[PDB]
């Protein structure tokens, strides 16, 4: 769809 | 005092040293270096290759899994080693052979390269003895497990004789395949068992990343971006369009074509020309899901290009139409992609925000999180300390991500201040940019620009993950899936920065299937680390004993008679410092080896006394005078053994005098202090010393010497009543007797002449070349002296007064202070006219000299005198001298004809025929003369006389209009005053000064020749002695003032001819046999060709170039300089052979220094007789019978403080009358006073402190000669003796100049031409090992064109100092020292004897070009003699390889171009090594030493240098004027040379970028700054080229 999913500053770099 | 040497030995050298000790496996993640360690491990086991298998010969085996790897290994072995190489891969017709030809090819090839199948076939069923193999190295050994053929080949080792097995080592870059790793210990133990050796890996903490690979870790998180199955309606449309194309692609209804079948024969398939479009469509379908649509567009563009190429290849019309339909479909797809790209990105109004929003929407969710995380990371962070890098998996993905990141960065100007994009690809190159299309240059610019800090981001498809040493990025970007252990570990290693950050790009659906994966990957990394930690690596090796543990109790220090204490702890430091003192190629100093002895060898050399103890041996490098090994005494631990070994080595070094009493290595200044009293003794009496504390500015380059006349001229005044010798002078006109020269020609052949009257007999003199205005003149002095006797004193007075009159009036060489030199002193000879006497014996012409004591005054005549004085008879004017008093009082005018048929009433002769003589004279004159009385008498034709007195110039100034203008000179006889002097004698006397000046030095040359021949014991020869006929002087006209398997298959035959195969396909004559012996060499051995020493040569050697003479002394200077250099080199090599090359070169330079030559020529009393001042006679010449007043000279010679203030104006202050100047001689008391108080007024005037000497030196007998001319004189004399009598006689003349000390014990200064090279009796060991080192020496000798009787010299000439295995011969520097002089003289003599049209001075530039080190390197590489150099030094290895590649790229052309500009880059990093050039000189010295034949050595040298000797003579490259005139095409800006007088001598300024950029350089020598400017200009051209 070339739109994918919109994501914002509510992101996490979670530990392995 | 404790200089640090922190274990500088390379890890590669340490690994190779470990490998030769015992079997093992080496693992290095770094891509580079494995090839070099393989080359070294091959070279260590390389001996015994020449010997046949039947007699114990061995070979070497290479194993590579893939054929490309084998090809690269073969190329590397060819380029790096001098061994015959094979290449046997797959099914290249090898399995269909016979045992006999296997054996034959094993005979042919030494090292054989191949894969597993061919080797298993060779060993299993066509068995070659595994015991007949030297070394078997394998590459990527980690491929061999289980049933892999490496395992089988290793298992075959268990069947053959286990006591004769070869050495096996396995190179590897990764220990595990990287797919999946479980049970690490079991796999590593299995790999340990497979190859009978351990895994060895360096753990250096300096530049290898091995220890940091496991001692550091960054934070580890994943982005955890959500993601689902990718779906796109555009992809669905593409699939539907492809289906619509395919449902019609089954009815091509094309013509019949051959049926194509698959290799596996599974099913029928379409031909390649028909299935190529299907394959490309499938590839594009794969690419859209992985790459996107921009990469899809570029890929479909490439597909369109390939389709166009194929259609150009195609012919059928129906196929063309179907292909056109396919092209239309592809173009429609490309149009759709580009429409989407150009439409979605700017589908909103706010461009500044939408340009970024669309990219945040264009990107996949993974890339979306990537972009926003990078945005928030560089929201405000400074660009000073930020850098990161993107890892992908596909080459095209690099370009795709690059375009995406460009669109992103140009969208956000804030990140443009902090972020810079790039992209990098490997194989399958596509257009990356507008510059550096090739992958290698693109990547080179990549790495240099990234490491220079210009950029901070790039994308690579694991290109840089191989282990590149790029800057440690603080964060790592890995977009593509990371399911691979090796690239994961190397990517983590890319994040070695402390406290750095690392992200993982895994989807949420992909997370549960990759968390466990990252778990085993991390635990396997840890397990590999802890498995390698306990291995015996380099650190655990005894090489880390620099800690110098405290064990001084059981080892003692040393003290000498001086009492200085030698602490054994400092032994290593002082040995390293001494190793720093010895000369080196600037490729790092050489550290002594410390190889440990085995217990069996320890018992072999020592026995029970060393049981339970360790002993070490030091291998002092061959450069130092120590050559034998030193064995430490036994004790407990290895560290104490090393300490004792170093202490004993230091004691030995001190015992032999390499260290002073302070136990510190000596320097050059300390060493020359031991030679000052032996060689440079003569400097002491002049106030100077060889120490040379200060130089340059403090040097005074001018000195004053007292000139002396030849002994014949001294005290040569004729006496009264005693015999006197008159030598008639003959003048021979060589020009044709033209009417213009008729007066000049005829008057020179008259019997009347003048003779030099002497009290001393004169020797024979050469024929004198003179140049009048009309043409050349030949002058010779009569051999037989016409003996006469002076009757009375009055006759002598008349002679002397006539002599004075000639100079005073006819030549006008007069000054107020001149007086007749009545007393008998220097230059006391006289000139006397001669007339035909009784019979044919000429007698003195007393009639003329009685009536011509002084020329009558140029009296005029009023008109009254003519009408009252009788008219002179016409015959009185024939051949006389007249004067046109009414127009030019002082001009003497020569009568050449009488015209009795002409009257003053006659008209003009031409061009004014309307005018008569009377009216012409009365119109241009009439005042001060009245009218003419005799209007009917005769007339005279007269010709002008030149005022020149110097006749040493070939060029003329005659003009044709002048030629008619001159003979029209007609004068009235009664209106001119005649001296009644014979015109012929006048015209002969006008040449007297030049003749006298040249003879004044011809006498000196003759006396010097007599002395030299007397010393050389050749005076009794018939050529020399009283029978010598001097040859006429020679004019020096040269003076200005006078796959790709086809290539490898066609290279296979050259491999049989080896690398050593000199091409010779085309001669170097195309850029656009028997050798002639040297005459000097020919007459050196046989006395039949001993040419007599001509005095013209000596006269040429005396006259400096300052004078305007027709011949110069510079031409002999070149030969003399080269001969002196060779003699000094050979003399020093013979006398001192244990010295290293540096001190020998320094002492040789000191012997041939200008100061030494000047000081050793001053005591020779020679320079006082040099011709070095231009002969201007009217101002700076003292005639023989003419001198200064005796009282004035007596006062002059007694008061130097007063003699330094006498000025020329004070000299004309003297007013001498005829009485004082003629009879009395001494000046009058009144005038003497007036002068002495007039001259002292100079101090009270502006004349005080002036340089009076330079203007009045000629009056005293002094001259100022620059210091260069004296050394040039000594060199010229050396050169002329060498040319005439050869080396065999000219060697011993240096004893005359005391340059080389004569050995009282033996007259060896004559036999020095045949001296040996040093220590030779101790090297008479068996030649089998010498041959072992010299593998394939036959080809080396063939290319060099000389077969060595003794191979020892060849081995010594090929030994680089960085080579430990050689122990019988010294380094190559000792031989190179001699070879330098040998080559220099053999080329200088050749060019001097063979080239004569070349300008002297340009021969020096030619000689410099021939002897240039870059030229020597070019010659050595061209003949491919570099493969045989024995060296162990990495940086030297790649520099030599790069230089070889650069040379071969040009076909070994020596046509100017770039490397002559790179001459600056000799010893911007270096680009040409000195060892490569110097090995040729060493080989030349070896050739000479082996045969002792100078002629054969010349044969070899000429065969080497023939092409460049042809080319350079045709157009000689130059340096100084070259850099001066080549820049001025668009850069005429230069600067003066700034003399510094320090380590750096000169500095220069210039401009770059044509004119607008100013760049300046410096120089430790004169040409160094010019070469630096040349390389800056070259770099500017590279910018212009780029």
């Amino acid at each position: 769809i070339d739109r994918y999913e919109q994501v914002s500053k509510d992101f996490e770099f979670i530990k392995i | 005092m404790e200089d640090v040497e922190i274990k500088p030995r390379g890890y590669q050298l340490r690994l190779v040293d470990h490998l030769t000790k015992s079997n093992g496996i080496v693992y290095l993640p770094t891509g580079s270096g494995k090839t070099f360690v393989a080359i070294l491990v091959l070279k260590r086991f390389s001996q015994d290759f020449d010997k046949p298998i039947e007699s114990g010969g061995k070979r070497a085996l290479f194993m590579c899994n893939t054929v490309e790897l084998a090809r690269q290994q073969a190329m590397a072995v060819r380029r790096c080693t001098n061994f015959k190489v094979g290449f046997y891969v797959g099914e290249q017709g090898v399995d269909d052979w016979t045992r006999g030809m296997w054996s034959d090819e094993i005979k042919k090839n030494q090292v054989l390269v191949g894969t597993a199948q061919v080797f298993l076939d060779m060993v299993t069923q066509t068995y070659v003895a595994l015991s007949s193999l030297s070394v078997v190295i394998i590459d990527e050994c980690h491929h061999g497990t289980g049933h892999h053929p490496f395992r089988e080949f290793m298992r075959l080792f268990t069947i053959a004789n286990q006591t004769k097995l070869p050495r096996v080592v396995g190179l590897t870059g990764v220990l595990i395949k990287g797919n999946e790793i479980t049970n690490v210990a079991t796999k590593l133990k299995e790999l340990e068992i497979t190859y009978r050796g351990n895994i060895i890996t360096v753990s250096d903490t300096k530049e290898m990343e091995n220890v940091m690979l496991y001692a550091t870790k960054p934070t580890e998180v994943m982005v955890s971006f959500p993601h689902q199955e990718q779906v796109l309606t555009v992809t669905r449309l593409i699939s539907a369009e492809i289906e619509k194309f395919y449902v019609s692609l089954d009815l091509m209804n094309i013509g019949v074509q051959p049926i194509r079948r698959s290799k596996s024969l599974q099913c029928l398939r379409d031909p390649s020309k028909k299935s190529f479009v299907k394959q490309l469509f499938n590839d594009f379908l794969y690419q859209m899901k992985e790459y996107g649509i921009y990469a899809a567009s570029i890929a479909i563009i490439s597909l369109i290009v390939e389709f166009d190429i194929k259609r150009r290849q195609a012919e059928t019309l129906s196929v063309k139409l179907m292909h056109r339909t396919a092209l239309t479909l592809c173009e429609k797809i490309r149009h759709l992609l580009v429409q989407k790209l150009q439409d979605m990105t700017y589908d909103d109004d706010d461009d500044n925000v939408n340009t970024e929003e669309v990219i945040m929407n264009f990107s996949t969710p993974k890339v979306q999180r990537f972009l926003m995380s990078l945005k928030v990371s560089f929201a405000d962070k400074d660009p000073k300390d930020i850098c990161c890098l993107v890892f992908v998996e596909r080459r095209y993905t690099c370009k795709c991500i690059y375009g995406l990141l460009l669109n992103y960065i140009q969208s956000t100007p804030e990140l443009r201040n902090v972020l810079t994009p790039q992209f990098m690809v490997g194989r399958n190159n596509i257009s990356p940019d507008f510059e550096s299309v090739l992958e290698r240059k693109w990547q080179k610019s990549a790495i240099q620009q990234f490491r220079d800090g210009n950029a901070n981001l790039m994308i690579c498809s694991s290109v840089l993950e191989e282990g590149i040493d790029v800057q440690a990025c603080n964060h790592v970007f890995i977009l593509d899936p990371v399911k691979t252990f090796n690239m994961y570990v190397q990517s983590k290693g890319r994040a070695r920065t402390t406290e750095a950050k690392f992200v993982l790009f895994t989807a949420d659906k992909e997370r549960e299937k990759t968390i466990q994966q990252i778990y085993q990957y991390r635990k396997a990394h840890n397990d590999i680390a802890e498995y390698l930690k306990d291995r015996v690596l380099e650190k655990t090796e005894p090489e880390l004993y620099e800690i110098k543990g405290h064990f001084q109790d059981d080892i003692d220090p040393f003290t000498n008679e001086n009492g200085a204490v030698l602490l054994p702890n400092n032994a290593l430091a002082i040995l390293h410092r001494y190793c720093q003192t010895i000369p080196t190629d600037a490729f790092g100093f050489v550290i002594p080896w410390f190889h440990v002895l085995q217990e069996d060898e320890r018992d072999r050399i020592f026995g029970v006394s060393a049981k339970g103890k360790h002993v070490i041996s030091i291998n002092m490098p061959v450069n130092c005078m120590l050559r034998d090994t030193i064995y430490s005494d036994p004790m407990d631990n290895v560290k104490t053994a090393k300490i004792s070994a170093a202490f004993k080595a230091c004691k030995v070094l001190y015992s032999l005098g390499e260290l002073n009493e302070r136990f510190v290595p000596k320097t050059l200044k300390e060493r020359v202090a031991s030679i000052a009293d032996v060689h440079f003794e003569h400097w002491n009496k002049y106030g100077d010393s060889v120490t040379a504390t200060v130089n340059k500015a403090d040097k005074s380059k001018d000195r004053t010497y007292k000139t002396e006349c030849p002994l014949e001229f001294y005290d040569a005044l004729p006496r009264v009543g005693e015999i006197c010798y008159a030598y008639e002078i003959f003048l021979e006109p060589q020009f044709e007797s033209c009417e213009y020269t008729e007066h000049m020609y005829l008057n020179l052949q008259t019997p009347r002449n003048y003779a030099i009257l002497l009290r001393n007999k004169l020797p024979r003199l050469a024929e004198m070349p003179l140049f009048s205005n009309q043409g050349k003149l030949h002058v010779r002095v009569a051999n037989a002296p016409l003996e006469v006797i002076i009757q009375n004193s009055e006759q002598l007075e008349l002679l002397h007064q006539f002599h004075g009159m000639v100079f005073r009036d006819i030549l006008k060489i007069w000054h107020p202070f001149f007086v007749l030199d009545r007393r008998s002193k220097e230059n006391s000879y006289l000139v006397v006219p001669l007339i035909l006497g009784a019979g044919e014996q000429k007698c003195f012409d007393w009639e003329l000299m009685t009536n011509f004591r002084r020329l009558p005054q140029s009296h005029g005549s009023n008109v009254q005198q003519r009408e009252q004085q009788p008219a002179p008879r016409p015959e009185d004017f024939e051949g006389k001298i007249v004067t046109q008093w009414y127009a030019n009082y002082d001009k003497p005018m020569l009568v050449t004809k009488v015209h009795r048929e002409l009257t003053p009433l006659s008209y003009m002769e031409k061009n004014q025929q309307d005018k008569t003589y009377y009216e012409f004279t009365m119109s241009k004159y009439g005042n001060r003369i009245g009218d003419v009385v005799h209007k009917d008498k005769f007339m005279i034709e007269v010709r002008d006389l030149t005022e020149q007195l110097t006749f040493y110039v070939h060029n003329r100034g005659k003009f044709n209009a002048k030629s008619k203008a001159k003979m029209k000179v007609i004068l009235i006889p009664e209106l001119c005053f005649n001296f009644n002097f014979p015109g012929d004698l006048w015209l002969k006397l006008i040449f007297l000064p030049s003749i006298l000046n040249r003879m004044y030095f011809l006498l000196h040359a003759e006396a010097l020749r007599k002395r030299f021949n007397t010393y050389l014991n050749l005076h009794l020869l018939p050529f020399n002695g009283t029978d010598y006929m001097p040859r006429p002087l020679e004019i020096d006209y040269s003076l200005k003032r006078n796959e790709m398997n086809e290539m490898d298959f066609e290279d296979k035959e050259y491999w049989a001819k080896n690398q050593f195969h000199m091409p010779t396909g085309n001669i170097y004559g195309n850029r656009t046999g028997k050798v002639k012996p040297l005459l000097i060499l020919q007459k050196t051995v046989s006395k039949e060709h001993i040419t007599p020493a001509e005095q013209g040569e000596f006269l040429a050697a005396i006259t400096a170039s300052s004078a305007a003479d027709v011949f110069d002394m510079e031409r002999l200077e070149i030969l003399g300089n080269s001969f002196l250099k060779l003699s000094a080199t050979l003399y020093l090599a013979s006398k001192y052979s244990d010295w290293n090359e540096g001190t020998l070169t320094e002492v040789k330079s000191k012997l041939v220094s200008n100061r030494n030559l000047l000081f050793c020529l001053i005591d020779a009393d020679i320079p006082k007789t040099l011709n070095t001042i231009q002969f201007t006679p009217r101002y700076t010449w003292l005639p023989p019978g003419i001198s200064l007043p005796h009282n004035v000279l007596a006062l002059w010679r007694e008061n130097p403080e007063f003699a330094k203030i006498i000025g020329p104006h004070n000299l004309r202050d003297l007013a001498l009358g005829d009485e004082e100047s003629l009879v009395k001689g001494n000046c009058s008391d009144i005038n003497y006073n007036r002068f002495v108080e007039g001259c002292r007024a100079n101090g009270q005037s502006f004349y005080a402190g002036a340089d009076f000497s330079s203007e009045v030196n000629f009056c005293v007998g002094l001259v100022t000669i620059p210091n260069k001319v004296i050394a040039d004189t000594l060199e010229a004399l050396l050169g002329v003796i060498v040319k005439n009598y050869g080396l065999q006689h000219a060697f011993k003349m240096l004893e005359y100049f005391k340059i080389c000390r004569a050995d009282i014990d033996k007259p060896l200064t004559q036999l020095l031409n045949l001296e040996l090279g040093g220590k030779k009796m101790r090297a008479n060991v068996n030649t089998t090992e010498i041959d072992g080192f010299l593998i394939n020496h036959y080809y080396l000798e063939k290319n060099l064109g000389y077969t060595f009787k003794d191979r020892r010299y060849l081995l010594q000439a090929l030994t680089h100092p960085s080579y430990p295995t050689n122990r019988i011969t010294g380094s190559y520097q000792e031989l190179e020292f001699i070879g330098n002089a040998i080559l220099d003289f053999l080329i200088s003599a050749y060019i001097f004897e063979n080239n004569t049209k070349m300008n002297p001075g340009a021969l020096t530039d030619l000689r410099s070009a021939l002897v240039n080190n870059t030229t020597l390197a070019c010659i050595c590489v061209r003949h491919r003699l570099h493969f045989f150099i024995l060296a162990e030094n990495a940086k030297l290895s790649e520099i030599i390889s790069k230089f070889v590649n650069f040379q071969e790229s040009q076909g070994h052309r020596v046509t100017n171009y770039v490397r002559i500009l790179l001459e600056e880059a000799d010893v911007t990093n270096v680009d040409v090594p000195k060892a490569l050039g110097d090995v040729l000189e060493a080989l030349i010295a070896a050739v000479y030493l082996d045969c002792r034949d100078l002629q054969r050595t010349w044969e070899v040298i000429f065969n080497l240098f023939e092409p460049e000797l042809q080319e350079f003579t045709r157009k000689v490259p130059i340096n100084h004027i070259r850099q001066l005139v080549e820049h001025k095409h668009a850069k005429p800006v230069f600067s003066s040379p700034i003399v510094e007088g320090e380590t750096v001598m000169v500095s220069c300024q210039f401009t770059c970028m044509e004119k607008t950029i100013k760049v300046y350089g410096f120089g430790s020598n004169k040409d160094q700054a010019k070469l630096s400017a040349a390389k800056h200009a070259l770099q500017q051209l590279s910018k212009c080229d780029a």
